[PDB]
């Protein structure tokens, strides 16, 4: 019987991941469309860093210890280079292996038997549904915190918040040795990794019409 | 994007125009990655054309490469200022029928 | 290999061949060379006259020639039209442009498997035909559909 | 009206095929060169 | 099944296109080769997007990929 | 430096060139030592070394990201690449996924 | 099963090698026609080297490191002498053995292991094709690249990128004892190896009408 | 986009080097998602025009 | 061109880097008239004749 409930959670589990992936399938021109990261590239091929915020802190330590700040701001992943933008395919997509080997001990000899196999099986498929279910919103949740942190980059970027990345090139002619040639020796190199600027009289603010 | 990006009026553009002389209009395929000079030089060879130079070159000489099958070598001259950008300059007198390249400093 | 599928899906050649003669009995042109492929139609079958306006029984046409192009792989499809000297040159250019258009949104609109549609309407500049004598009946007036069928 | 098209021939073959396949690129090397 | 239905039949399979060749010069629906152009949007497996599966082994069912990621779905629960 | 030193001072140099095997792989000659990989579903081929995927086409990769590439004179393209067992292309203009058994 | 899967490994793999074996010779004039290795021959019976190149060049080589170039040209092997020119048969002749004693001990027994019998046989057959087509594809792609090779040093050496080989020849007039004499002795060497120069200054450029 | 619209103000359009002639009043509909250079290939090959790469 | 500080620079690009545990940096660079240097979140301007 708890067998059956194992082999319940499975293979409703296995089922509403299937029908999630297509249904992902469905929409496919969408996803991209919104969760374009080409646009956000920045200009030597650069993944812009991500940042988190907060807003109205309080934190009780002890008693009588009680700290409170307005706002807040935090850098989740430094900034780094990237061959090839990223996609929703690798935050979203489901793994889908349907088992299909219940082995044959235990099968419903009485009709009371029969139908507390049902209900079990049912049980299983309902708990494999909700598991399927939170492991989407999960998924949904991490990349949705991934692109606010790139947006809100550039959103405080054009706040000068941050320091640009600063990147170095050095360019050399032909090199290599009698045997091995090579022609134009460029070699780029980011000195300088973004952070934020204490300085807070130099925050440009902002207006609306 | 539209709000970001920048351009330039063709009025202020740093480009070589179309000289269009009648020696210009022929077909070549050459593929090159190497220096500059004796790549003006033998186009200017091949168009019948006078050629030299002023400046110096530096202690790395520009570095070009340029592949093609079937486009006109005024294109190729053109390509060869594109690719140079700004250290080099490039002239085509067809009064007197010669080529002219200027280094910076 | 079993999970591979052994044909393009949606596909039978019977079919195409069946539909193809079917086009060909009813009276519409279809033109096969290479891998390249073009269906003329004439105007008096799809629009009034001289006008862009679709008649309605044109839809069961239009919704056949769908089903055609939905067996094969293509890139680019281009159509065009051309009508018959009426009024001015402006006035019919206009016209054979808003045809090709109306019929090139609707064909888009129904999912056809392709990439890139491109519209012309040229009015009767380049005619196939020297006998002009019939009005919207003469088949000068047209409306073609091409492409190339890549692998 | 039973449609075709002009080229036919007796079947061919993958090595073949692929042997062209080389032989084509050596042809136009050695052309430029 | 006949690939070249209502035709005459096979020729041979062409292997640049990975396409058969009918008696009419026509390329069947039909696939001759596993190189030719497939439009796969849909998949089996697990651990995708990933290294795939570790090559290792467990007393559990507990399967994580070769990135280092855990895989609840495709491992067992409880 | 004494043998009680605290730290030798940390070194900086030039990141090395590439890798001269996938001159090889861009030939179609597959690396020595390296065994094939079954690829179904486009135009590639693909070989595994050291514990790295190397691959030949004409296409273009999209999602794992790939570690070097190389391109032909006539423009084939050679990809070195972190092991993976799917690949995301684009033909032209639609895209399209690629499996590979035998990892 | 497994002794049915290797059996139509061996049998279609010894099939298809027999088969091909059989269309390599007959086209048997046009393979050494179209490779001519000994045009490509230099004057002094000495096989030329052999180059390799790569454009548009770029690595990652870790985090926030990347170097790129234009191209690179690489010497793949290196040149020597030849006896005598070498041709395709060394590079795309099949080896075959036809087997001749299949080990039948497992049998099938009911209808039902017969016919899994005849499709797993059939299934080692194509796999059996694939092999053999596999090898030939592997075998033509060498080969040409080192005929492409060999032309691209044609190319370079045309282009006053390389330089050529260098070799001396001492000659000797009577020689021998008083028991055995050559009457002349040639002996020659090279004395530098081709390799690619590194200075710019001596580089040529071609055009076309 | 709002705020970073107010905070740079616009200068020029793409249309000074971007001009419309004849010819170029035929439509279109797309789905691309590749590299460029076929796509300007075949509006290219639409235009009737040279084709040029710098 | 060598170099010795305890700074960072930022316009040419070394050629070949070296540091202690100190603090102390040494930079190889083709020869320039001007570098670029930031300092504690501020970018200064250098000029050096050669």
């Amino acid at each position: 019987k708890e067998t059956a409930l194992s082999v319940g959670a499975q293979a409703g589990l296995a089922w509403r991941a299937k029908i999630i992936d297509e249904q992902l399938n469905k929409q496919a021109r969408n996803l991209d469309a919104i969760y374009d990261f080409n646009s956000l590239v920045l200009e030597h091929n650069i993944l812009p860093p991500v940042l988190l915020e907060g807003r109205n802190t309080l934190n009780l330590a002890d008693a009588q210890s009680i700290r409170i700040s307005d706002r807040t701001y935090k850098v989740a992943k430094q900034a780094h280079f990237i061959t090839t933008p990223p996609t929703w395919r690798q935050y979203l997509w489901m793994d889908y292996v349907k088992p299909e080997a219940p082995n044959v001990t235990l099968l419903p000899k009485t009709k009371a038997e029969k139908e507390i196999w049902c209900i079990y099986t049912e049980r299983g498929w309902k708990n494999g549904i909700d598991q399927a279910n939170t492991i989407l919103e999960e998924n949904i949740a991490r990349i949705k915190e991934d692109f606010g942190g790139m947006i809100l980059y550039r959103k405080l970027l054009a706040m000068n918040m941050v320091s640009p990345p600063y990147v170095s090139h050095t360019d050399l002619g032909v090199t290599g040795d009698g045997s091995e040639i090579h022609i134009d020796d460029r070699v780029l190199r980011i000195t300088a990794l973004p952070e934020l600027n204490v300085n807070s009289a130099e925050w440009r603010a902002a207006v609306a019409k | 994007a539209k709000v970001e990006k920048v351009i330039t009026p063709p009025s202020k553009d740093n480009t070589l125009t179309i000289p269009n002389a009648y020696n210009l209009q022929a077909r070549a395929s050459v593929d090159w990655s190497g220096p500059i000079e004796e790549l003006t030089a033998r186009i200017a060879k091949a168009a019948h054309f006078r050629f030299r130079v002023l400046g110096k070159s530096p202690s790395v000489p520009v570095l070009i490469s340029i592949s093609t099958k079937d486009e006109s070598l005024a294109e190729i001259l053109r390509d060869i200022d594109y690719q140079a950008g700004k250290k080099a300059s490039i002239h085509v007198y067809p009064n007197s029928q010669v080529v002219e390249l200027r280094y910076a400093k | 290999v079993p999970k591979l599928p052994c044909r393009v899906d949606g596909a039978c050649d019977a079919t195409i061949i069946k539909m193809m003669t079917d086009l060909n009995k009813k009276g519409i042109k279809v033109a096969s060379v290479g891998q390249n492929y073009l269906i003329s139609i004439p105007a008096s079958a799809l629009f009034a006259d001289q006008s862009p306006r679709l008649n309605w029984a044109s839809y069961s046409l239009l919704n056949e020639i769908a089903a055609f192009l939905k067996q094969f792989r293509k890139i680019a499809i281009t159509v065009t039209s051309y009508s018959s000297k009426y009024v001015s040159v402006k006035r019919e250019r206009a016209l054979t442009l808003a045809r090709s258009r109306v019929v090139s949104e609707y064909l888009w609109s129904q999912g056809v498997d392709s990439r890139i549609i491109f519209t012309q309407g040229l009015g009767s500049d380049k005619p196939i035909t020297s006998y002009t004598l019939g009005g919207d009946r003469s088949p000068n007036a047209r409306v073609e559909i091409t492409f190339r069928r890549a692998v | 009206m039973k449609f075709k098209k002009p080229p036919i021939n007796n079947p061919s073959d993958d090595a073949t095929i692929k042997l062209a396949e080389a032989a084509v690129s050596v042809s136009d090397s050695m052309l430029e060169m | 099944d006949g690939c070249c239905s209502k035709m005459g039949g096979i020729n041979y399979c062409d292997s640049s296109a990975g396409r058969l060749v009918c008696n009419n010069g026509f390329y069947s629906t039909c696939y001759c080769t596993r190189h030719a152009v497939m439009d796969l949007q849909f998949l089996m497996g697990c651990c995708l997007w990933h290294g795939g599966v570790y090559p290792q082994l467990n007393s559990s069912g507990l399967v994580v990929c070769n990135d280092g990621y855990v895989s609840e779905e495709c491992s067992l629960q409880k | 430096y004494g043998p009680n030193a605290k730290s030798m001072p940390t070194e900086e140099g030039i990141p090395p060139s590439a890798n001269d095997l996938l001159l090889h792989v861009l030939e179609g000659v597959p690396p020595p030592g390296s065994r094939r990989l079954v690829v179904s579903g486009g135009d590639a081929r693909a070989w595994l070394s050291n514990e790295k995927m190397y691959v030949r086409t004409n296409l273009t990769i999209l999602s794992p990201g790939w570690l070097a590439s190389m391109t032909s004179a006539d423009g084939t393209h050679a990809y070195e690449m972190q092991k993976s067992p799917v690949l995301l292309v684009s033909w032209h203009g639609k895209v399209m996924q690629l499996k590979v058994e035998g990892l």
